[PDB]
């Protein structure tokens, strides 16, 4: 409660991690690459969890979690096939890093 | 290597080939299992597909 | 040789093709032996196989007639360029992607074709409803200025039928389309399916010129490029490819002025007005029976072509 | 129904080489039960090269995937337009095909070697369409360039016209062609006379089209069009000639409408084939008559 964010070159709205990350993802991107911390910065999927907790954790089991990577490969691709995978990844419930 | 004007904070993933454990209830929910149904679905000259 | 006559009493009897009744109240087995056609699904034990007969060679025969099965085609799609909220009998539009090895391909329903020609510049209501984003389908042809910009977009996509079947996935969706022969849904309660085509992008031509009536009335999808994007304009005809292109330069006859006219044509490839495609054939007399196409919020205009015989061509530009 | 056709004539390398092409395709001389060797695909017919003739006869008679070859037979079953059947893509040419393409079949324009089994049997080329049309511009423009070259060589460059021609592109795949760099002159080569029946009717366009917009136009008025696109050519091709002998100019009209319509015939590909579900994995495709 003593300061307002830690750094101002991301925490903004117009910042420069909301600038070169947060776009809104898409599966048909022509890069399709993986970048792991969009999870953080999406503005649809901040606020994907503004749902009520129940129908929070229905979902989050219901369905593969949102921005999931592909194992098995050598680099990390975002998810595509979607068959034989399956994940249950808690940054995209709890919006946190360690 | 000197440092640069700006500090900057990797963010990484990982993946965690776990082995989960699966508990479910005794009769939690009520399965309705229907008959099964053949079709072939392609029949060219040289093998059927059912 | 007296095997030989035992073969050809099992190669001999056709079905057939009259038999003198009587009386309808009757029912004899012989008319009964006449009307029925063996099915296509039964269940799984060798009662219902037999009986059924599945496993003839072939043509099913229980222990040729005019009856041709339909082939299948296989399509797997990202869960987010396609709408489960679709009917089944919609015809779609498989794109060429540009890569050499895809796997997933990418499909288009004349809905979602419409918002391809939309961005950049009633049905667009539903179509703007259905798809959220356009650019989540814009991005499905990579490269959609250029390839309209030299003529070039009829090429690249084929025209591949009605869908039958499509399994709600999550992720990458499989849908099964008839490519070629009579359409008829993979249902375990055998129903029938309606080509539906949304009804503004359906604009008739035997009541557009408004005496021998033919069969088999053919439906003529028609890609038309324009100065206000392309268009994607279903037709519906009782005449000859001979006959089609001809009436429908004549229905475009003002539009390749108007597009003259805005836009002189610079270079050589700007000549090219589209091209049209026979999506196959059904029956003239109960053709195109009007309905309509229900989301959770708006309700379009769609009409519903009955018992379609999907079969399509190359095409054939228009200039 | 019955579909076979058991053609009599092997040893171990032409059961090789046979066994290799089990589910390519060849046409036929008659849809009867028992043939000889020489009904069997392009035998009598590419031995001098020439591909109207060859186009016509892989259009005139029928066409058979094989099945099986033994020491002394080959079961073959031919394809009709009733029901659907199953192909590969084992050609020497090898282009990559995908699911709902349509695919041709031409005549071997890649040379006799490449297309062939020496015991004769001389498979046509299977190929989807839209490189078909490409590889057939691109061996056109080939062997018109290289014939003003070697009639004129301050026309165009070999370099120049090698760039463009050595290679074809469709969907990523950027496969690559074998281009006869000595063709010899006075025709003698695959495709000869094509070119020779292109340059001829790209000759005689002119003298058709004047003859044609000036006969319509006093028929006053049926539509628009048959005065609107007289502004779109150039006006050196208007004011051309406008007088010459009428039999002369009734047989140069004449000979352009066939020299037209065999080759726009031609163009359109041939007995097209209509391909379901292509799978790559194994090397086979869902196709039928079309």
């Amino acid at each position: 409660e003593y300061r307002s964010t830690v750094n101002p070159w991301a925490s903004q709205l117009g910042s420069l991690g909301d600038i070169m990350y947060n776009s809104s993802y898409r599966q048909t991107a022509v890069p399709g690459l993986y970048s792991p911390c969009r999870a953080f910065f999406n503005k649809e999927e901040l606020l994907r969890n503004n749902r009520g907790l129940y129908n929070m954790v229905n979902e989050y089991s219901q369905r593969l979690g949102g921005h999931p990577a592909t194992s098995n490969t050598e680099v990390q691709f975002v998810v595509i096939a979607g068959t034989d995978v399956f994940l249950e990844q808690p940054c995209s419930f709890l919006q946190e890093a360690f | 290597k000197i440092h640069p004007g700006v500090a900057m904070t990797v963010v990484r993933t990982d993946e965690i080939l776990s082995e989960n454990i699966l508990f479910s209830s005794r009769a939690s929910t009520s399965m309705f299992i229907g008959t099964p149904n053949v079709s072939r679905r392609e029949a060219r000259v040289d093998a059927v597909t059912f | 040789r007296r095997r030989l006559q035992r073969r050809i009493a099992g190669l001999l009897p056709p079905p057939a093709r009259r038999l003198n009744i009587s009386r309808g109240s009757e029912f004899t087995r012989d008319v009964r032996g006449l009307v029925e056609e063996h099915a296509q699904a039964s269940s799984l034990s060798a009662a219902a196989v037999w009986r059924a007969g599945l496993l003839a060679p072939g043509e099913v025969a229980v222990a040729w007639s005019g009856w041709r099965p339909p082939v299948f085609g296989d399509f797997l799609i990202h869960a987010s360029s396609f709408n489960n909220a679709e009917a089944t009998g919609t015809p779609l539009f498989q794109f060429k992607q540009s890569d050499p090895f895809s796997g997933v391909d990418a499909v288009f329903t004349p809905l979602s074709l419409f918002i391809l020609m939309n961005h950049g510049r009633g049905l667009t209501r539903m179509a703007n409803l259905l798809y959220d984003s356009p650019a989540t389908l814009a991005d499905l042809v990579p490269d959609f200025g250029r390839l309209v910009a030299d003529r070039r977009f009829h090429n690249f996509i084929t025209p591949v039928g009605p869908l039958v079947e499509n399994i709600k996935s999550t992720y990458l969706n499989k849908i099964t389309t008839v490519v070629h022969g009579p359409v008829v849904s993979k249902a375990i309660p055998r129903s029938t399916v309606k080509v539906t085509v949304p009804q503004e992008a359906f604009v008739d031509l035997d009541a557009w010129l408004s005496q021998p009536c033919p069969a088999d009335a053919r439906l003529y999808v028609a890609l038309t490029y324009e100065e206000a994007g392309p268009r994607f304009t279903f037709f519906q005809s009782s005449r000859g490819h001979c006959q089609i292109m001809n009436i429908l330069r004549i229905y475009y006859s003002p539009s390749i002025m108007h597009r003259y006219a805005v836009v002189q044509p610079l270079h050589i490839e700007e000549l090219t007005f589209g091209a049209v495609a026979c999506l196959g054939t059904f029956s003239a007399t109960d053709g195109w029976r009007r309905s309509a196409f229900n989301y959770r919020g708006s309700s379009l205009p769609v009409v519903e072509i009955d018992s379609f015989y999907s079969n399509v061509s190359d095409w054939e530009v228009i200039l | 129904m019955d579909l076979k056709v058991v053609v009599s004539l092997l040893y171990t390398d032409e059961i090789a080489k046979m066994q290799q092409r089990i589910g390519c395709i060849l046409p036929l001389a008659s849809t009867h039960g028992t043939q000889n060797v020489q009904g069997l695909g392009l035998g009598q017919v590419y031995s001098v090269p020439d591909y109207v003739s060859m186009y016509n006869y892989l259009s005139d008679c029928t066409l058979a995937v094989l099945d099986e070859v033994s020491v002394d037979s080959l079961i073959l079953t031919k394809i009709v337009p009733g029901q659907t059947y199953a192909i590969k893509n084992k050609y020497q040419p090898f282009f990559q095909w995908h699911g709902t393409g349509s695919l041709s079949v031409m005549p071997p324009v890649f040379g006799r070697e490449h297309a062939t089994v020496k015991l004769d049997i001389v498979f046509p080329m299977v190929l989807p369409t839209p490189i078909a049309e490409e590889v057939l511009q691109k061996i056109l423009l080939f062997n018109v360039y290289s014939r003003v070259v070697m009639q004129a060589p301050g026309n165009a460059d070999m370099l120049d016209v090698h760039m463009h021609l050595g290679s074809v592109s469709y969907l990523g795949h950027h496969y690559e062609l074998a281009l006869p760099e000595v063709p010899g002159p006075l025709g003698l080569a695959l495709l000869d006379n094509l070119s020779l029946y292109f340059c001829i009717m790209v000759t005689l366009l002119p003298r058709a089209s004047m003859r044609l917009v000036r006969g319509l136009i006093r028929h006053e008025h049926h539509d628009l069009l048959n005065l609107f696109q007289e502004m779109v050519p150039d006006e050196i091709a208007r004011i051309d000639l406008d007088d010459l002998s009428v039999a002369d100019d009734l047989s140069r009209m004449r000979v352009m409408m066939t020299y037209l319509q065999s080759l726009a015939s031609l163009f359109n590909l041939g007995p097209r084939l209509a391909t379901a579900a292509y799978s790559q994995e194994t090397l086979t495709a869902t196709c039928w008559l079309r």
